[PDB]
């Protein structure tokens, strides 16, 4: 009685022997984008903002140091365990992303280029997304497994190792995809969710920029700065490439953080959160659910630090205060200030995300922590409370896109790679730095009235096109990055690229403990803490194949 | 098997019909939208003559749809086949007695891609707990049904899809219309696209009861019962693009659930006495009922695999809807009965009940109904006795009232629904209360409203029916001649109906009202003669004959004005018959230009058109012209049942019939005219081939035109014919195997039989065709023929 | 066991006693709006386009004369029965719109303006909506019931009469609502679906102008032309009013009948057909489902007439050919033509609604009737076949808004009133015809290329600002309406207002019948056919309270 | 301020058929039981769900999917399995002594 057992079949399912079929191929593709909107978690967002509290830009926030324990252990660099659930969580989540790209890629390879001529352009998009995940993994773990053989069977996965490739051999495998996307992506994507050629180039460069700051040794310290790598960062940040895509700086800085201006000319590549779309409530950016301020009920995480608020101070010529900024807290009436601060930090006495009907104050309505963690509000991922684009799910979320590559990154990355090349091209990099600084100096749509209502003195000036030392131009480049990318969570990863991680974070730990007493027993450890531990669960399940990171055994 | 149907045009005759219509109207028959190229001409007489037709193999200039001559009825029609068995077993000790029954019925529909099956189990039992004092018992029945139903009137839609359409297109796709052929979809294809829409229905119903006999002739007893049913099904939308019939690419699924839950509870005490020449029953009791039904549904569009294994709501990609509501009511009833007899000659019986219904206010919730009946067994009078051939003779007389509250569960309410517009329609008419106020074009949730479905009636009451019977039961010659004769007069008061509201009242103007009274009365006759001749032939005849007149008594003027009971709004109905109709009267057709002038100024009167008499007698037609033209009441209805037994053979018949009955119907509008419809070029009946023309006169049937200028489809006598008939309901011949040897195999009764249902009907000449007792239908009822056995033990 | 019967309550609804509640009021209000998108049928759109196959603009179309009989009977003025369902339908449907406005006003009348401060402003929209119905009911029937006591209990509705008010009192009762809506509506509505004070003025205008052409005898013939009435039309087409709302003409004619430009300066008021809005298939404009062309599979109704086509011809100087336009069919290579043709009538050899990949032809693909109704497509209600705004429900439909009042109709009503007032500012009224005519001369975005590709010759010129006789500015004005408002269902309704109903149709019946054999036996009966009969079934249910129209 | 209603529904249907022959023997001291037979089981179950949002009256009597105004989800799928089983049995002894 054999016909009897073959009669019931699975219900509402494609079986993994029809998935490779051609009619599902674009289904695998769109599927591979979505997990960037759908596979993250309030405690593990793909902006990596949780793991940017380790830098000088922000605090954890919350009720207190007990609310989100494993994250206050990352902020102060004391108490991280190879077994903390959140480090394991992000390792598995990003590798889930790579599942959908490699499954898309598996089915794409068997397509006939004659029956399907978008074949290479989708392989390109799929390989571009694979490198997106790999890049973030490297930033977080350094010693990562390269999963880019999409024809691997599943049991072949138990033999993979994170030391198969050397650090510079790893970064080249990440580069190697971005490198492909550049060569096969079309120059304009009318569907803005897909990256254009310019995006892959931008991303190819960024990767070579991290690759150039060599860690060729057994430890995390720098072992050199490769010129052949930096010569690739300049190559793919060429404005000729960028212009082919229609990319550039926005008129006003705030345009990149407002729903009314999604996918403008600076959104080089972005994640397309959306509402009113058939999903249960989303596709919202749920991952930032903790960062919405107390005024909405919950939860007050991801607060800017004073060390960041003060870094927007400026002198009388409108330049930053490189040697004296953090001494005295920013006083609105006296000191000059970079406009970029009022699109980055929302401060007490000022309108919360430009809505004068909500003036931040210092009370139970704005600090869940009664001031333990301060009274500042990140603004680059929240929105106007009155926005039609803000729904309440588990936590509060918007459809405000997430920009992975802004174009100001294309320019400041280019400037850094010119300055460190010191082939006499430093004056072309100061011209880049000015483009970004001149823009911000004028970015006062929505805060123009702040001079007479709250007393704010705007003054930002570009640098005079003269001869500069390398070590000085690298200071001017770091500061432009500092103000331009506040709270956008590339911060800590910059300090680790520059090899300054230990010195800067420890200095910050000292300077700031008088202002946020959670930082009072903090201590970064050189050659240990520039990266996270390979998660214990993951080492332990590999049965010998995974090496841990330096300084964790 | 379907044994007859309205015949429709051949694809050959479909062109003959059009050419004739075109040339009758004097435009070139060759400029038709379906062409159909003709070489016609004239006879030496001036008239047009068709010489021949040609159609060009495919219906379009692209050759996707070949020409066919489809028998669309034979195409969506099967021989139906029914099989059923049933096994039942009972056990009666004294102490108690149980029963058990299994059976199965399966039915291949006479419509293709349709079926039905049912499993029953019955399990009844009782127990005698105290030998003549406490019985306790239970009845139980369990059913499971599964059917794929035929879609809403497909046979109707098979008869008006021209035979020129093919079944299959030229690839092998589902064929269908192309160009200007009628926007009707291939029905054979409709059936296929439907074949996986199957429901599954479970129903549990029974009761438990205790009967307690506290002493002698007095017992009280409550019973309690439930009746729970449950219907679940999934309906599939699959994408179709046959000819011009597109869907464009719609896939959806709907998973719906229905739930009916009725429970009931009575308690009844009876006392009876018996004092020599004295007999009495008295009974008293009450009974509650309560039904709560309820239903809901889940809808999802767009599926990557088009198979019922994949199309579950979870696998849907596109948009979704959710539907469902519920309703219910409860009835409460108190009652008593009186029974008394003197000796066994003079009997008396009174009943009184007070019933209340959820459906009403409480000014009118309850309503009391009394009844009294009394007889006189005359043959027990001792002065009679001497006759002795007269076996029995009673003289009955009853009078009682009974209620009706069978109306909508929300009758009394002004109902406002939030109907946002989540639900299918046709050609618009969402009536949706949701609007893009901002002018954004949407992409979001619109603001919604409320909408009126009904006006209330907070003074709505029971429909009381007063009824009065008197009859004479007789039996003669050793109970060989038995029968009855009675006469009834039924008078209903405050008739309950749902009343469509006046036009300017607008949305949801319908309400439930009481609108007056109606009279119904007549006679019944029953006569049986059962004997057995010398040569051993048992016979038992038992016929019936009936007659009744119906009269509408009073009516609110509005209600009499709007022709619902109802004289079409041209004449009131009070004083006539429920269902009587006023209309124009057709006196044949105009047979030349002279009869048209020699007849009242009739708007569209031409040669060959229908000539409507003038009853004005003012020499014009207008609209006052008409009178009463239809009457539903038959002259009398009759029936006669024949049983025979001879030499183990066993033959039974049942004839029913009615004589002298008016019948009004629309089927002629599809069989006598090319343009008596609202959609162009649908297929038509076979008979308009014999319409009047120059070349063919003295036909009753008007000529053929491309438009209804003469208003031929006005209420006329053209559509009233004679619905007299004589139906042979059932014939069944049987052989019973002699017990002397059916017992040899441990049996007792062992009989085989053959039987037919609706074998033949005997109809009037004046009837266009099909079923006289279903005039509205283009097809008859299907003919059954059965083989079967019974086994005895 | 009296609790027992009372335990079950109605499910999933609101009972009548609670509709009057304050929190449901704005619900009622919106619901009154909705029914204008959801209350109509393919056989009875609220554009009345079906009852415009009466005029010289268009044909019925379809498979043939049998496909939709009762409307071919209206196209030729013969065969129209007082019992016809398409007439009983449109009557009932429009009155259903009035239920919703009346229910809303019943709630509104009771609100307390302390807390609900928009009370009067909402009352207006409803009274503004109530007029929109009565107005169309009047144009269709003339003898209409006036439903405006929103506190009428339902059984009192059997005692109403469509002769309780004299013909001019009825036009008046229609105006009285728009009068209220003018005095109480705000100048700007942020929610484009609501009417503004500008629209209630422009509808108060359109009403007084239909009223001016008096028919005060027992028949449907002109009995003068009232000055006090015409003087009100001028008051409420005042351009100082329109400017308070930003309402004017659009840069290009084609921007009114296009989705990309929904709700601009000329959309004075529009039904807001929307999609992707969570209804079954969208709140599309299902009513025009038959007017889509046969390329979508169905159905090819609302075919433009050749006599409309030819009335877009112009002379050498750029003016209409008032007296010779119809004698020769329009020939593209030689004649001069009004651009507005290419936004009204999709003709063969040209693109269908600006998509140059779909070229209208003379085959089974574009004419469902193999020619008998011609080969012209309406364009103003149809949309780009490739639009992301077009779905297939029962028939095809789109989200394209229906504009009930364009601003071009705010000016031409103002010029007509000044021309029939004749009081020296007739020269002003030509500069209004110039504004409309001058706009159309330059409406060649999207169709500039047609000169070199298809050989078209656009010439349209404003008239000289000189002295014109009255009956000549009434010739120039009837023509601007003709080439501005084609297929927009205004045509026939104009004629009847002008009281030249009988003349222009019959003479169009004659000249057109050599081209379209359906018209061959047509014939309009004077003082009978200017209106529809009151529907039999509606008369019959009044039990004698309703009066028929003259001639039936 | 969320209002919603989910209308869930589950079905579970198992059916089972078998045939069992049993012979047993008893020759004085000896005693026997041999049985043989087979049995088929099948379960098919299923469930579906209608979800709807936004309700002007927050009472279970109002909150049916029909009365909803906001947006709707629909849910459901099914599963099932079958088992076949063949089987025999031996039993034996000398009169309640060795078994
Ligand atoms: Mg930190
Ligand atoms: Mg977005
Ligand atoms: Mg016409
Ligand atoms: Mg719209």
């Amino acid at each position: 009685c054999d016909d009897f057992l073959d009669r019931q079949v699975p219900q509402g399912i494609v079986t993994g022997d029809q998935i490779a079929s051609p009619e599902y191929v674009d289904n695998l593709v769109i599927s591979a984008y979505a997990i960037w909107a759908t596979g993250d978690d309030i405690n593990s967002s793909f902006s990596l903002w949780n793991y940017d509290v380790r830098s000088d830009d922000c605090y954890k926030g919350g009720s207190g140091t007990e609310d989100g324990g494993v994250f206050n252990a990352l902020e102060i660099s004391k108490g991280i365990n190879t077994t903390d659930w959140n480090i394991n969580d992000i390792w598995k989540r990003l590798y889930q992303c790579i599942t959908r790209a490699n499954t898309a890629l598996q089915s794409l390879d068997q397509m006939d280029e004659k029956t399907y001529p978008l074949k290479n352009q989708r392989i390109a998009e799929m390989r571009f997304l694979r490198g997106h995940a790999h890049f973030m993994l490297k930033q977080l773990f350094k010693k990562i497994v390269i999963v880019n053989d999409e024809n691997m069977e599943p049991d072949a996965y138990n033999e993979l190792s994170n030391t198969t490739y050397t650090n510079d051999e790893q970064w080249q495998k990440i580069a190697d995809d971005f490198q492909f996307a550049y060569d096969n992506l079309p120059e304009v994507q009318i569907e803005k969710g897909r990256p254009a050629q310019a995006a892959a180039a931008a991303y190819l460069a960024k990767t070579y920029l991290y690759k150039a700051y060599r860690q060729d040794g057994a430890d995390n310290a720098l072992t050199g700065i490769n010129e052949e790598d930096l010569k690739q960062v300049v190559k793919y940040t060429d404005p000729l490439i960028m212009a082919k895509g229609g990319y550039g700086l926005e008129t006003d800085y705030s345009m990149n953080f407002l729903p009314q201006y999604e996918n403008g000319a600076e959104s080089v590549w972005a994640i397309q959160y959306s509402i009113n779309d058939g999903t249960y409530n989303g596709n919202l950016n749920w991952g930032m659910g903790l960062t919405t301020p107390q005024i909405l009920g919950c939860c007050d995480f991801h607060k800017p630090s004073q060390n960041l608020v003060n870094a927007f101070k400026t002198d009388s010529q409108g330049k930053p205060l490189f040697s004296t900024y953090d001494n005295e807290n920013y006083e609105v009436a006296t000191d000059n200030v970079d406009p970029r601060l009022f699109h980055t930090v929302g401060m007490p006495g000022f309108p919360y995300k430009y809505n004068e009907g909500y003036i931040i104050q210092k009370n139970d309505d704005w600090s869940r922590s009664k001031g333990l963690y301060g009274y500042y509000v990140s603004l680059k991922e929240n929105v106007d409370p009155d926005c039609d684009c803000l729904k309440k799910g588990s936590y509060w979320a918007s459809s405000l896109n997430h920009i992975v590559i802004r174009y100001a990154d294309v320019l400041l990355m280019r400037a850094e790679a010119l300055i460190q090349l010191n082939d006499g091209r430093i004056t072309d990099a100061i011209s880049l730095i000015n483009e970004v600084r001149s823009r911000a100096a004028g970015s006062t749509m929505l805060i123009f009235n702040y001079k007479e209502d709250y007393g704010v003195n705007f003054k930002v000036t570009p640098y005079d096109l003269k001869a500069y030392a390398q070590d000085e131009a690298m200071k001017m480049l770091k500061w432009e990055r500092r103000v331009e990318f506040g709270m956008e969570s590339s911060r800590f990863f910059d300090l680790v690229r520059w090899g300054e991680a230990k010195d800067v974070i420890n200095a910050y730990y000292v300077t700031e403990a008088s202002r946020c007493s959670i930082y009072k027993n903090a201590g970064f450890t050189e050659n240990k803490n520039e990266y996270l531990p390979v998660p214990f669960e993951q080492i332990s399940a590999s049965n010998g194949n995974y090496t841990q990171n330096f300084g964790w055994h | 098997m379907y044994q007859s149907k309205m015949n429709v045009l051949n694809t050959e005759q479909y062109g003959r019909a059009m050419w004739q219509a075109y040339v009758n109207d004097g435009e070139n028959p060759n400029g038709n939208a379906l062409g159909y190229a003709y070489n016609w001409g004239y006879n030496a007489d001036g008239n047009p003559v068709l010489y021949g037709m040609t159609l060009s193999k495919y219906l379009d200039s692209k050759n996707t749809m070949p020409v066919a001559d489809t028998d669309w009825f034979d195409e969506i029609t099967r021989t139906g086949v029914i099989q059923q068995y049933n096994l039942s077993v009972s056990n009666g000790s004294e102490k108690g007695s149980s029963f058990f029954s299994l059976g199965y019925y399966k039915n291949l529909g006479v419509i293709k891609d349709t079926d039905f099956d049912r499993f029953s189990a019955r399990m009844n039992s009782d127990y005698k707990l105290i030998d003549d004092i406490l019985t306790i018992g239970q009845h139980f029945t369990l059913n499971r049904t599964s059917e794929v139903q035929a879609p809403g009137g497909i046979i109707e839609t098979a008869l008006d899809i021209p035979s020129a359409i093919p079944v299959y297109a030229s690839d092998g796709s589902w064929g269908g219309p192309v160009g200007g052929w009628p926007d009707r979809r291939n029905p054979r294809a409709v059936l296929e696209y439907n074949k996986d829409n199957r429901y599954t229905y479970w129903r549990m119903f029974g009761d438990a009861y205790v009967n307690l006999t506290p002493f002698k002739g007095f017992n009280l007893r409550s019973t309690f019962g439930l009746d729970y049913a449950n219907k679940q099904a999934r309906y599939f939308t699959y994408p179709y693009q046959e000819g011009t019939q597109t869907n464009n690419g719609k896939s959806a699924v709907e998973a719906k659930q229905e739930h009916w839950t009725k429970w009931m509870w009575n308690a009844i005490a009876t006392y009876q006495l018996e004092v020599g020449k004295h007999r009495g029953d008295v009974m008293i009791g009450m009974e509650l009922n309560r039904e709560d039904d309820s239903h809901f549904s889940g809808y999802k569009e767009d599926f990557s695999i088009l198979t019922p294994d994949y199309m579950w709501p979870d696998a849907g990609s596109g948009t979704a809807q959710a539907y469902g509501a519920g309703e219910g009511y409860s009835l409460v009833s108190f009652f008593g009965k009186m029974n008394y007899s003197y000796a066994d000659r003079y009997l008396l019986s009174l009943t009184l009940r007070r019933d209340g219904s959820s459906r009403f206010g409480k000014n009118h919730r309850y309503a009391t109904f009394p009844s009294v009946s009394l007889g006189w067994r005359i043959t027990q009078e001792n002065f009679m006795k001497e006759l002795t051939w007269l076996d029995d003779l009673k003289l009955r007389a009853s009078w009682g009232q009974t209620g009706n509250q069978e109306i909508s569960n929300l009758a009394r309410y002004t109902i406002y629904a939030p109907n946002y517009g989540t639900t299918d329609s046709f050609g618009g008419q969402s009536y949706g209360t949701a609007y893009d106020i901002t002018g954004s074009n949407g992409g979001g949730v619109l603001p919604s409203g409320f909408k009126r479905n009904q006006i209330g009636n907070d003074n709505i009451k029971w429909e009381t029916t007063t009824q009065t019977n008197v009859g004479i039961d007789f039996s003669l010659f050793k109970q060989s001649l038995y029968g009855s004769l009675e006469y009834y007069y039924k008078k209903a008061t405050d008739i309950l109906t749902e009343m469509a509201g006046v036009g300017v009242l607008g949305e949801g103007g319908s309400r439930w009202i009481n609108s007056g009274a109606m009279k119904n009365q007549g006679f019944e006759f029953n006569l049986g003669y059962r004997n057995k001749t010398a040569f051993g032939l048992t016979y038992d005849l038992n016929g019936n004959i009936s007659t009744y007149r119906n009269e509408i008594l009073e009516l609110p003027e509005t209600v009499a004005a709007n022709g619902k009971f109802g004289g079409n709004g041209v004449k009131s109905v009070v004083g006539h018959t429920y269902g009587a109709q006023v209309g124009y009267i057709a006196d044949g057709i105009f047979k030349s230009q002279d009869e048209v002038d020699n007849h009242a100024t009739q708007e569209g009167a031409a040669v060959g058109r229908i000539r409507y008499r003038d009853i004005d007698h003012n020499g014009v037609i207008d609209e006052r012209d008409q009178n009463w033209i239809y009457d539903p009441t038959p002259s009398f209805s009759y029936g006669l049942n024949i049983y025979l037994e001879y030499k183990n053979f066993d033959l039974t018949m049942f004839w029913q019939g009615v004589q002298g009955v008016d019948i009004i119907s629309d089927v002629k509008k599809k069989s006598d005219f090319w343009s008596a419809s609202n959609v162009g070029f649908l297929n038509k009946g076979t008979r308009l081939l014999n319409a009047w023309s120059p070349t063919n006169p003295n036909s009753d049937i008007p000529a053929l035109t491309r438009s209804d200028t003469n208003n031929e489809q006005r209420v006329s006598t053209y559509f009233v014919e004679n619905g007299s008939f004589l139906k042979l309901r059932n014939i069944q011949l049987g052989y019973t195997v002699p017990a002397v040897i059916s017992k040899k195999m441990r049996m007792d009764r062992l009989r085989f039989y053959c039987s037919a249902q609706n074998l033949l009907t005997i109809k009037s000449k004046n009837f266009t065709g099909e079923d006289p007792e279903n005039p509205n239908f283009s097809y008859p009822i299907p003919v059954n023929i059965t083989f079967g056995l019974n086994i005895g033990f």
